[PDB]
């Protein structure tokens, strides 16, 4: 199972790398990034790429059972994984907010929707990621690369687990579900009073798309953040479900291009160019 | 954590 | 009839003019192109020193 | 570099900032191209807040600029590309013209020329079917089949008006791209402007979904 | 009634005249001349700031300042060397289809579907660009205005006419009629004594400024004409139409010399220009790019494909050091 | 245009005072503004500069910390707040215009100025001559020398010439050492290069008698010459 799961790990890593790499390639030159949407897509692609490039390390830690890369590598890889995962989840939230303030607030938002605002918000997302992930570097050493915070080790481990759970699954889901239900509402209230709307049209396409950018995100990360807690507050033996949970967590960063990428008008045109 | 309790 | 007299006058005024052969026209076109070929920056690219762009 | 070369750069940056701020204010105005064969021109009087005739009005904190190009006698092919990008096209058609003359067929021909135009692939058309009052009396006296031989329905407003509306909406060959917001013009103070605002906000919402990738 | 017969005969006579003086086939005259070769041009500068399709640009006689008009209701003056915006003139009518720069540099003009050529004064106390005049009198739309001096400008319009104005007064001092279609382009001779226009009747006309009467007519296109330029010698001009073809006409032979076309090109030419030597003919196309032609061989010599939309305007500097292209993607490019 | 100045007067040493400059007849907001100073019987010294949009402020090394230059664009006003005044601050202060774009003419208009009195690496421009007797019709050449080449790598020689007739304010004559301002005849001209600069007058005439000043705009602080008086 170790060999087959490692092969699947490599396949997923390369697929995500290809997808997000082509994303940045399309957005840098053929798209000619001007607006905030392109900045956010660029930041998300960078975050996704950085997260994805650390699969084989984990696959060797699960297969080799040791860390033959050095303590500094054990710290750095872990830190980069936390940074990329958190900033990817935050870029998703910032994209979802930028849309609510672009279809429901299309007038006053012009001041907010500027490239400078996008860049400063991106810098803030990266800074927040680093601030919330430093406790990893501060307490990461070879044991098996893991965290060995001071006693009570269990207490610090639940504190960090709940910190990440909240600040990287709940605030996003609570600000990505809301920002997408208040977007459908606007498409409904302003559809009946158009003088042409028969059976709702163009809502059947945005109500299924919107309920597909949230299910993927909330189904790739729910298993990870539930099995974690379950396991701190309960736990079990034999395991290997952790492998499934982790692969799911890394899979959300392979489908992101298929949602915020190839489905964007500029992305469609630029990909048609090549 | 990533592998596995926690 | 409304504009069938001035138009014919304009056509007549256009016709009564000397017309050189196309060979001479080509000759002076080529002569002008050759005489100014050394000072056409787009035709002959200039070094990076004498290039404000 | 030099003191005065950097004051020029600062001036250029200020000009850029003002251009940005003026482009932001222009994108919140809804440009509407006013068409119609032989002119509901004069539909334009609804709100009471040289080639093109730009009429500016306001409704619910939304600024409307209605550009009328009736005075331009030149070939439409040479200046219609200028209006590529307007929010919508308000196309007024007089219902009380089917019996006159043929004129309704001219309206249909113009609607086909404009809707299926290389420049207005995604530009929604607001079809204003006015003169319905006179249309009632006309169909009461003269059957609607005068203009539509294929018409096989009761010469009554409820049916004739709907048949004409479908005969007009069928000219659209790109129903996936654009949508025609039909409406039977009735003064009713703020009734036509209300419909124009509703259609314009729907179009704006579609465009913003397209611009955000959300659709 | 029967008077139409004579005209036909006269027409034949005219043809015979320009058929009698045709014995060269210019393409056959250059059999022994070395080709220009291959011309690769790089986008030296990119000028950004217009938020809509730009429709016209014009170079300053200093070869450093240029003016460009766009549908965002803006007339921007660029310092091409540093990409600096010198002036940003807000326009009353955003439907602008042409823009000019005075040879002195004191004034810029513009106009479009408003039927007026507004003339703006750049060098004023008060440190602002005020509109110094608004020339009305056209019943079509302004398609091209080109200054003669600070007090004289020549316009063309969609009402099938051209005009020559006086600034201090604002009256049409001359009117040039004879086109049977919209006039879409203008070009003033280097001596500014006689200009040439190209209309939608698929014909060009060589006028006279002082007299006010047409001097020659030039046919050969099978579609409407959108661009026209004069050769540097002022003895020939190039026209670009919607039939995907550029043609060169000689004012002395009263006949076309070269046709610049290729089977793999089907779009229409939007702008035309020459090089300082008149040895390269630059033509902007609807296929989103520009093409460089060997004006004496008719073979293409390069391409300037860098625009993501229709190239609408195109112009070469007076010193010849640079080319500028404007396009519907709202960017200008300085090539060299 | 008009640039009126108010606030001048008599204050005690160490006090504070505000000078106001009211602009009328030009686009104040698109104009850089300078505060120049002239001691009772000495030459000009640039005191402060605030850019258009107020996004850039410069001060002389003699006023940093205690002089603040402000700008009220909506009401077209310029302010100079002075604290801890000294006897060296007694002078007439001038409000000066400046626009900066390709081909502009900075320092094209000066105010009349306000008198302030109180009780008891920089480029150096050398204008050696301090008096020159002349007769109408004679051609005179005023000379200026700088301690550093004013020619920039962009081809501009940032030298400016001013003229101040008795009981008047300085009046720009030449900008960038060759260009002739608007409102001055072709009699005046300038030429030179790299620290060697000469003005030239042909067919001199009355109303040309005054003090001709030199200035460099190569870099801040802006420095003036000592003034070349020209009498009969």
């Amino acid at each position: 199972s170790a060999i087959l799961i490692s092969f699947i790990y490599s396949v997923v890593c390369l697929v995500g790398l290809c997808g997000n790499s082509m994303v940045i390639y399309v957005i840098l030159r053929y798209a000619k990034m001007k607006t905030a949407t392109n900045i956010y897509i660029l930041n998300l692609a960078i975050a996704d790429e950085l997260l994805m490039l650390s699969v084989p390390f984990l696959v060797t830690s699960t297969l080799l059972r040791h860390w033959p890369f050095g303590a500094l590598l054990c710290r750095l890889v872990l830190s980069v994984d936390a940074v990329n995962m958190f900033t990817s989840i935050y870029c998703l939230t910032v994209l979802s907010v930028d849309r609510y303030v672009a279809v429901v607030h299309p007038i006053k938002a012009a001041r907010y929707r500027r490239p400078t605002v996008a860049k400063v918000v991106n810098l803030g997302v990266w800074v927040l990621s680093l601030l919330v992930i430093l406790p990893i570097v501060v307490f990461s050493r070879t044991a098996a690369c893991n965290m060995l915070m001071p006693e009570p080790a269990q207490r610090w481990l639940v504190g960090f687990v709940l910190y990440t759970f909240l600040m990287g699954f709940l605030l996003p889901v609570g600000a990505i579900c809301l920002c997408y239900v208040l977007i459908i509402a606007k498409m409904r209230m302003v559809a009946l009073k158009a003088g042409w709307q028969q059976r709702k049209r163009s809502e059947r396409k945005i109500t299924l798309m919107v309920m597909m950018v949230v299910m993927v995100f909330v189904i790739c990360w729910m298993p990870f953040y539930v099995v974690q807690l379950v396991n701190v507050f309960a736990e079990q033996d034999d395991a290997t479900v952790s492998q499934l949970s982790v692969i799911l967590g890394y899979a959300n960063s392979c489908a992101n291009p298929i949602l915020y990428g190839f489905l964007s008008d500029n992305f469609k045109r630029s990909f048609q160019r090549i | 954590x990533k592998y596995f309790p926690x | 009839i409304a504009q069938a007299r001035k138009l014919v006058e304009q056509l007549k005024m256009e016709a009564n003019i000397d017309r050189i052969k196309v060979s001479k026209a080509a000759a002076d076109l080529m002569a002008y192109c050759e005489a100014h070929a050394k000072e056409d920056p787009l035709l002959t690219p200039v070094p990076a020193s004498e290039n404000p762009f | 570099l030099s003191a005065e070369d950097k004051a020029a750069v600062e001036r250029s940056k200020m000009i850029d900032r003002n251009l940005r701020e003026d482009g932001e204010k222009a994108a919140r105005e809804v440009k509407l191209l006013l068409l119609g064969a032989g002119e509901g021109k004069s539909i334009v009087k609804q709100m009471k807040i040289t080639g093109i005739v730009e009429t500016h009005f306001t409704f619910k904190d939304l600024h409307f600029k209605m550009f009328d190009v009736g005075g331009q006698r030149s070939e439409r092919k040479k200046w219609i590309h200028c209006f590529e990008g307007v929010t919508a096209i308000i196309f007024c058609v007089a219902l009380s013209d089917y019996d006159l003359v043929n004129r309704m067929h001219e309206s249909m021909k113009l609607f086909d020329s404009i809707c299926n135009n290389k420049w207005f692939t995604d530009t929604s058309i607001i079809l204003f079917l006015n003169k319905k009052d006179l249309f009632e009396e006309k169909i009461k006296k003269s059957p609607l089949t005068i203009c539509y031989p294929e018409y096989a329905g009761s010469n009554t407003y409820e049916e004739a008006a709907a048949y004409i509306q479908c005969q007009f909406e069928d000219l659209n060959k790109r129903k996936d791209t654009k949508e025609i917001y039909t409406h039977f013009t009735c003064a009713t103070d703020t009734k036509n402007v209300q419909f124009v605002f509703d259609a314009v906000t729907d179009v704006i919402i579609k465009n913003n979904l397209k611009d955000c990738g959300l659709f | 009634d029967q008077l139409r017969q004579e005209a036909e005969q006269l027409k034949n006579q005219i043809r015979d005249a320009r058929k009698a003086c045709a014995d060269a086939t210019l393409s056959q005259i250059t059999n022994n001349i070395d080709p220009v070769g291959r011309i690769q041009m790089r986008t030296r500068r990119t000028l950004r700031g217009h938020l809509a399709k730009i429709y016209a640009m014009h170079w300053g006689t200093d070869s450093r300042l240029l003016v460009s008009a766009s549908q965002d209701g803006k007339l921007i003056i660029w310092d091409s060397y540093t990409t600096n915006k010198v002036h940003a003139i807000p326009l009353r009518s955003s439907w602008v289809m042409t823009c000019a720069y005075a040879p002195s540099g004191n004034y810029v003009a513009c106009g479009g579907l408003d039927n007026i050529c507004s003339i703006y004064n750049l060098k004023t106390r008060e440190g602002n660009v005020r509109v110094s005049r608004e020339l009305a009198g056209h019943t079509g739309y302004l398609s091209c205005c080109r200054f003669l001096d600070d007090n004289q400008i020549v316009t063309s319009s969609g009402d099938t006419t051209c005009a020559l104005w006086d600034i201090e007064t604002g009256q049409q001092t001359t009117t040039f009629t004879g086109h049977t279609g919209d006039v879409m382009s203008l070009s003033l001779a280097p001596d500014t004594r006689l200009f040439v226009s190209g209309a939608c009747d698929a014909s060009a006309k060589l006028w006279d400024v002082r007299e006010g009467m047409c001097r020659q007519t030039f046919t050969g296109h099978e579609s409407d004409i959108n661009a026209i330029c004069f050769f540097p010698n002022g003895n020939a001009f190039a026209t670009g139409s919607d039939d995907a073809t550029c043609r060169l006409f000689d004012l002395r032979a009263d006949q076309e010399l070269m046709t610049y076309s290729h089977d793999n090109i089907i779009c229409g030419i939007t702008s035309v220009s020459f090089s300082k030597s008149g040895r390269l003919l630059l033509a902007g196309y609807d296929d989103f790019n520009c093409n460089v032609w060997d004006a004496l061989k008719a073979d293409r010599a390069g391409v300037l494909a860098g625009h993501d939309n229709r190239v609408s305007c195109l112009g070469v500097t007076d010193d010849g050091m640079a080319v500028a292209t404007g396009s519907w993607d709202s960017f200008l490019k300085i090539w060299n | 245009v008009q640039l009126v100045e108010s606030g001048g007067g008599l204050v005690q040493p160490g006090g504070s005072r505000k000078l106001s400059c009211s602009a009328s007849g030009f686009a104040f907001s698109s104009f850089g503004m300078h505060w120049v100073r002239q001691a009772p019987e000495k030459g000009l010294e640039w005191v402060a500069y605030i850019s258009s949009g107020s996004g850039t402020i410069y001060y002389a090394d003699t006023v940093k910390g205690r002089f603040t230059i402000s700008r009220d664009d909506p009401k077209n006003t310029l302010f100079l707040q002075m604290t801890s005044l000294r006897s060296e601050d007694t002078a007439m202060y001038y409000c000066v215009r400046s626009i900066y774009y390709y081909g502009s003419s900075p320092f094209d208009f000066w105010g009349q100025g306000t008198t302030l009195t109180v009780s008891s690496s920089d480029i150096v421009m050398t204008q050696a001559t301090s008096s020159v007797p002349v007769t109408p019709g004679e051609s005179v050449s005023i000379s200026c020398r700088s301690s550093k080449s004013l020619l920039h790598s962009n081809g501009n020689t940032y030298l400016y010439w001013f003229l101040q007739r008795p009981g008047q304010s300085p009046q720009l004559l030449i900008y960038r050492m060759s260009n002739l301002a608007s409102g001055v005849p072709d009699r005046f001209s300038g030429s030179g290069s790299g620290t060697a600069f000469t003005l030239t007058i042909s067919r001199l005439e009355a109303e040309d008698v005054g003090v001709y000043y030199c200035m460099q705009h190569l870099e801040y602080p802006l420095t003036f010459g000592a003034g070349t008086k020209l009498e009969l």
